[PDB]
DNA sequence: TGAGGTAA
DNA sequence: TGAGGTAGTAGGTTGT
DNA sequence: ATAAAAA
């Protein structure tokens, strides 16, 4: 069908008409700009109870596809202002950032207004068009005049074919076409994974299961909570092997007071230095969130990357259960779940235990068929510390290793990466056609000249062929270089919706995005583009896409649910935690 | 654009043989074919000719002389030799009956012969596998119900619709043995099982418990059918469990025996499962057509007649589905709401619907009257919380309706738990110690902390019953209204809980508005008929509503009935309701129609023609330019009509838009309402029209439904099945 | 802190 | 009980 | 206009 796209067609001069558009849209009275390429309306909404102010605005980028045309993309956004007292200074009629405070995305006082942002297709694509036709025109070319056009471009947009997945004892699932079968496509990913079980079979280390004291705790609750959770994890882990209880006191809560006796008195004594294990967060009675934030950032970071810890909350725990009379025995007073809220349990217990089986670096399944290129790398950069994640052929292979960063940086991410291959190639993936580094954020050559020395090294003891082999780096930006926004104009009532799953479209031989939210997913809204930019090597832009957009219906953490990143970033943003 | 419908047709009526043999009048017909289909196993045809009743029996089967003891006498009852044909292109309506029974039999025979399948009423039939993967301790069984229709096109069809039963997974085995025979034997008579014995499963209706099977005689029986079994029985049955009399569910007969083992119990929609099931009975278009093409396609195939071939085509019926348009409304201050088109303005109806009663108030702008708000004491919910709650409410009452006072508090206790007791001890003390048993109110029942179930609803139904004629009370919770302020002393709103509050606040002034008669809006355009009388009769109760032109004059009527003085009774409240409200409203009314919901006895007819002759003689109306007629609604749909658009989109079905109709007969129709502009997870469910007497037009008749149906005075901003006479009887009438 | 996208 | 619809009938061949 | 109570 034909798709409908927010480029509105102007009918080098980049820079200067960029000039031009700000110079004139800053005159505007009812028009206040924030950024360079951000403006706001001086109005808030009507029927606002709130002490905090919403005000509209709209988001502007120039486009220079490959047609031979500028184009211009317009977006909505939202700001939120406080209006009793960075702050928004005013002198006469022009105001400017530098008596009101400007509000951030976090905190309650924002988070009770946010639907107001959240706009389908049908509304988003009138707002933009009322927006384009009322204010982006008398534009003037200095002494001349600009049309910006209207009736947005409409485009025959192609889409990738879903791989086929690989899951345990095989059991594939693989789409044939627009019929009933993609229809029920997450469905059919999680009911298959909940049937045959996690594709890796590797043993497991050793487990915990540190919770708060009996002072706090019932000391059936937990029993019956981690019988449950036993259960499941054997039912997909069969070489699951126990769960050891540790008790730890409260100590009263106030801030930060049952951290220092947490490692010291039970941990040390216990010999609990190496394993996995889960922990319950205590929130039972009235808290302070302010302590259990820091309690909870606490326990991720004060232990070094040994005995990586994934948490729990014991309020939906004991919401969870009922406290049953034990009718039939006597003095067992255990709790059960309740029998109208078992479903509900179900999908809380499947969750948490994949989870944990994250965490446990047991990978839930894989794709069936190989990706053009057999190594990717991914390579992210958090605050002093960083993460390498190693993806080999279809998925069966992916290794994660942290590192802190003390410049000297490149010679240990180089040293880093070389061990890594030479250790990993010859195991996995013999005689490399190609490799390709995917890096989080911007890239300045480092991780490109890095990866080179890492070749010329390997060729130089024989390990992958110079001559065949091919490498390259492209960039992935989480928030996209332009709001690219794609709707399918259809017969319906609704004449618009958001596009299928594997919607690509490349501005440039060199960077695109990918809409991997879509029509087998549901979702509130418009999908938002994933912006990917290939900035040097010699690989095909189109076969890092497809093996990008492959990587992306891996989701690990909800099979359900849609996934935005690909599985390497995410992955990285999981098990990344500060230090 | 085309709509597929639920309708399959039989493409082999051309080549099908029929043959023939031969209210206390139509009680006494019934009966007597009851009777010789119970004894002759076929369908009953009964044909009228020559203003004489005889009942069809096709010639392949005898039927000897006999009586037959009716009421009266026994009426004896004799084969005739003469048999009649009828050819494939003449099917008049005295030989409707015919064809139609014919045809209907063979089916339910065929259908209940499967093996993976079973009935469980006249037409639906289900299947005998269970969903899998419930964790529950009920299973859900999937199955369909069928219909014979006969559209004016000149051609039969089959009506297929899915539908779903709640059954627990073992009953009267592990519920009750012999040692607690008379304990919970009360909860479980007079309720509906099914009975496997083999595999021949059929519902039942249980009249007691009795003996167990080794004393009772009926060993030697079951065993004769647990034998010849598909299932493994016989670990089922045991002789220890005791035998259970049963009946059938259609009428009484002798009370039969079986054993307990095989029983199992069915559950009404009401009874649990509410918020913790029924969400997999709902499914989207795409989904349910999906699968009503499946069972037609496993089930209704190679189905055999008499001697020929049933020929059940695929590709279920595509036509082009007509539709009214949305009328116009009117609101406070004119500030009309009217839809040109499909565009953006059709799109927000809903929504501006709402936001036009929000900042106009109600059209209604006549004066109040007394106004309470019993609320608990000030050691209970104390007293800030209630100013402020009280403060909030009186602020957007007079914003809405400009003409109210004030808000007279009224305080009482709750002591203990009784929801008798404190029924006297909560309004029959501290109301009747003042002078406030006239009004309106509205109370505020007691559910702070840890409150029981199971009997606050109770005590909320006693506090809806007791004065109905002169305290008409609106009910709110005290839970939902500390949930918003939290103390700082003082009691001031939450800053994250504001636009909730707003919400809340803005539904409960509405609700109780409704109750004080002071309705929101009403229609701009006048309708065609002037007078639309909307009975509706239940629980003992009666309401009338009586709708005038354009709804600005909508007046409800309550009354109690307990025949003859019934039918009275309602000539005598039409009567004089319609005499005082004609020279008022509607002067020379043009047209007289009454929505009967349930099914009408002609008593309705016979009460208008009576009023109309009353008012003729009056000189208050005409005769010679004056319609009247009365048109029955059906809740519950005869066949179940299921309509879903076709569009290129990726889901390839959609809901009908609002107020598409589909009319079968020149005096049946359906109409959809539940559609685009509004929002529903599912598939809109059908509203059957149809006349009973009258010369009334039926296409002007079923638009005025349809415009009746686009007020919506409880929620604005969701959809409305019902028109608004009915859901205004059902609003009100609470007792 | 059960978890995803959309909002930023 | 702030509220809406979607889910949900009637229940004649006979099935000891 | 808002998220549930509802794979
Ligand atoms: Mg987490
Ligand atoms: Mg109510």
């Amino acid at each position: 069908k034909d798709h409908i796209l927010n480029l509105y067609r102007i009918d080098v001069v980049y820079k200067f008409l960029d000039y031009e558009i700000r110079r004139q849209l800053g005159q505007h009275r009812d028009l206040w700009k924030l950024n360079t390429h951000q403006f706001f309306l001086r109005e808030p909404m009507k029927g606002i109870q709130g002490s905090i102010n919403v005000f509209e605005g709209f988001t502007y980028k120039l486009a220079r596809l490959a047609d031979g045309h500028f184009y211009v993309t317009l977006d909505l956004s939202t700001k939120y202002i406080d209006k009793y007292c960075r702050f928004l200074y005013l002198n006469g009629d022009n105001w400017y950032t530098i008596a009101r405070m400007l509000y951030n995305t976090k905190d309650e006082r924002v988070k009770s207004l946010h639907y107001l942002s959240i706009k389908g297709p049908s509304k988003r694509f009138e707002a933009i068009n009322n927006y384009i036709s009322s204010y982006f025109k008398n534009l003037k070319f200095n002494a001349g005049k600009l049309l910006i056009s209207n009736e947005p471009l409409v485009e025959k947009i192609k889409n990738f074919w879903i791989p086929e997945l690989l899951f345990n004892n095989n059991r594939r699932l693989k789409i044939t076409g627009f019929n009933s079968g993609m229809r029920d496509f997450a469905y059919q990913r999680k009911q298959l994974i909940k049937n045959n079980g996690v594709l890796n079979r590797t043993s497991f280390d050793v487990q915990y299961l540190l919770v708060p004291d009996e002072q706090y705790m019932d000391a059936n609750l937990v029993e019956g909570f981690k019988n449950n959770a036993e259960f499941l994890i054997k039912k997909l882990a069969p070489a699951f092997d126990k769960f050891i209880i540790i008790r730890y006191p409260v100590k009263s809560c106030t801030s930060a007071s049952v951290q220092i006796q947490e490692i010291e008195k039970v941990l040390h004594r216990r010999n609990a230095l190496h394993g996995f294990a889960l922990v319950v967060l205590p929130d039972l009675d009235a808290f302070s969130p302010a302590f259990l934030k820091t309690f909870h950032e606490l326990l991720k970071s004060k232990f070094y990357p040994d005995l990586k810890v994934q948490c729990a909350s014991a309020h939906n725990i004991s919401s969870f259960f009922k406290p049953f009379s034990t009718a039939g025995n006597n003095g067992i007073v255990e709790y059960r779940v309740v029998e109208a809220l078992k479903g509900r349990f179900s999908s809380y217990l499947f969750y948490l235990v994949l989870e944990h089986l994250i965490v446990n670096r047991k990978w839930p399944y894989a794709l069936a068929k190989n990706l053009f290129y057999d190594i990717y790398i991914g390579i992210d950069v958090h605050d002093r510390h960083a993460g390498f994640t190693f993806f080999f052929k279809n998925g069966e292979q992916i290794i994660f290793h942290p590192e802190e960063v003390p410049k000297v940086r490149a010679k240990t991410l180089n040293k880093v990466i070389y061990e890594k291959l030479k250790l990993y190639i010859p195991l996995f993936a013999p005689n490399p056609n190609g490799i390709v580094i995917v890096r989080d954020g911007r890239s300045f050559g480092v991780e490109y000249k890095a990866l080179q020395a890492a070749i010329n090294t390997l060729a130089a003891e024989g390990i992958v062929n110079k001559d065949t082999v091919k490498y390259g780096v492209v960039d992935l930006h989480k928030q996209s270089s332009v709001p690219i926004r794609i709707a399918a104009k259809t017969n319906s009532y609704d004449q618009l919706e958001n596009p299928v799953a594997g919607s690509y479209k490349l501005v440039s031989p060199k960077e695109g995005f990918i809409f991997s939210t879509g029509y087998p997913f549901d979702i509130k809204g418009t999908s938002r583009p994933l912006n990917l930019s290939m900035k040097e090597g010699d690989l095909d832009f189109m076969k890092v896409m497809e093996d990008v957009f492959c990587q992306i219906m891996l989701a690990f953490s909800a099979p359900d649910k849609s996934n935005f990143l690909p599985v390497i970033i995410k992955l990285i943003d999981t098990l990344l935690e500060p230090l | 654009k085309d709509h597929i419908l639920n309708l399959y047709r039989i493409d082999n009526l051309s080549e099908l043989d029929f043959s023939y043999k031969l209210e206390l009048l139509n009680k006494q017909l019934q009966k007597i074919a009851e009777e010789v289909s119970s004894v002759t196993k076929g369908p009953t045809a009964v044909l009228k000719r020559n203003q004489r009743f005889f009942v069809a029996v096709p010639a392949d089967k005898q039927m000897e002389d006999r009586s037959i003891d009716g009421i009266p006498f026994s009426i004896p009852i004799k084969l005739l030799p003469e048999v009649y044909r009828i050819d494939s292109k003449d099917i008049q309506g005295h030989q409707l009956d015919v064809v139609y029974k014919f045809l209907d039999y063979e089916i339910r025979r065929q259908l209940g012969q499967h093996r993976d399948l079973w009935k469980l009423n006249t037409h639906q039939f289900f299947l005998r596998e269970p969903m899998k993967g419930i964790q529950g301790s009920i299973n859900v069984f999937e199955g369909f119900t069928y219909k014979l229709a006969r559209l004016a096109d000149g051609h039969f069809y089959v009506t297929l619709d899915l539908s779903t039963k709640y059954i627990d997974k073992y009953c009267l085995s592990h519920y009750i043995n012999e040692g607690n025979v008379r304990t919970f034997e009360n909860n479980y008579k007079g309720r509906r099982f099914l009975y496997l014995n083999g595999d021949n499963w059929y519902t039942i209706e249980l009249l007691g418990f009795g003996k167990s099977v080794k004393e009772q005689d009926v060993l030697n029986y079951i065993t004769e059918k647990i034998e010849h079994s598909r299932t493994d029985l016989k670990r089922y049955v045991k002789p220890n469990d005791l035998s259970m009399s049963y009946t059938y569910p259609g009428r009484t007969m002798d009370p039969h025996s079986g054993a307990t083992s095989l029983a199992r119990m069915l559950y009404n929609t009401k009874d649990e499962r509410v918020k913790s099931l029924h969400y997999l009975s709902i499914k989207g278009p795409s989904k349910r057509f999906e699968a009503i093409n499946n069972y037609i396609s496993s089930y209704f195939k190679n189905l055999k007649f008499n001697a020929g071939k049933l020929l059940i085509s695929n590709e279920p019926l595509v036509e082009k589905i007509k539709n009214f348009w949305i009328p116009e409304l009117l609101f406070n201050n004119n500030r009309r709401l009217k839809i040109t088109g499909f565009n953006s303005g059709m799109r927000d109806f809903a929504y501006q619907r709402k936001q036009l009663i929000k900042n106009n108030g109600v059209l209604n702008r006549t004066s109040f009257d007394v106004q309470y708000l019993l609320v608990p004491d000030e050691q209970y919910m104390d007293a800030n919380l209630v100013e402020g709650f009280k403060n909030n409410a009186e602020f957007l009452i007079k914003k809405l309706a400009p003409a109210f006072d004030k808000f007279i508090i009224i305080r009482y206790p709750v002591k203990s738990c009784t929801s008798a007791s404190v029924q006297i001890q909560e309004i029959e003390k501290v109301l009747h110690r003042r002078n406030a048993l006239h009004g309106f109110a509205l109370v505020v029942l007691p559910d702070l902390d840890a409150f029981s179930p199971a009997f606050l609803k109770t005590f909320h139904e006693l506090l809806k019953s007791k004065f109905y004629p002169d305290l008409k009370v609106q009910c709110a919770s005290a839970h939902n209204i500390s949930s918003f302020f939290k103390p700082f002393v003082e009691y001031r709103v939450v800053e994250a809980l504001k636009g909730r509050f707003s919400s809340y606040l803005f539904y409960l002034v509405l609700e109780h508005l409704i109750v004080n008669r002071k309705w929101p809006y009403a229609l701009a355009k006048n309708l065609f008929y002037d007078i639309y009388i909307g009975i509706d009769v239940h629980d003992r109760h009666a309401g009338f509503t009586f709708f005038f032109k354009n709804g600005e004059q909508i007046i409800f009527h309550p009354e109690e009935v307990p025949e003859k003085v019934r039918a009275k009774t309602l000539n005598k409240v039409i009567y004089e309701k319609l005499k005082l409200y004609i020279p008022l409203f509607a002067p020379n009314p043009n047209g007289i129609v009454i929505v009967r919901d349930g099914r009408s006895f002609g008593v309705e007819y016979k009460a208008l023609q009576a009023a109309i002759n009353t008012l003729a003689a009056e000189g208050i109306v005409n005769k010679d330019t004056v319609k009247y007629g009365v048109v029955d609604l059906h809740k519950q749909s005869s066949v179940p009509i299921r309509i879903a658009a076709k569009t290129n989109s990726y889901d390839q079905l959609e809901n009908p838009v609002a107020g598409s109709y589909k009319l079968v007969s020149p005096k049946e129709g359906f109409i959809f309402s539940t559609g685009y502009p509004f929002d529903i997870k599912g598939t809109s469910r059908p509203l059957n029209l149809s006349m009973k007497e009258g010369d009334l037009d039926f296409m002007k008749v079923m638009e005025d439904v349809f415009c009746q149906i686009m007020l919506a005075f409880s929620a604005p901003d969701k959809s409305n099945f019902l028109p608004v006479i009915i859901k205004l009887i059902d609003t009100l009438l609470e007792p």
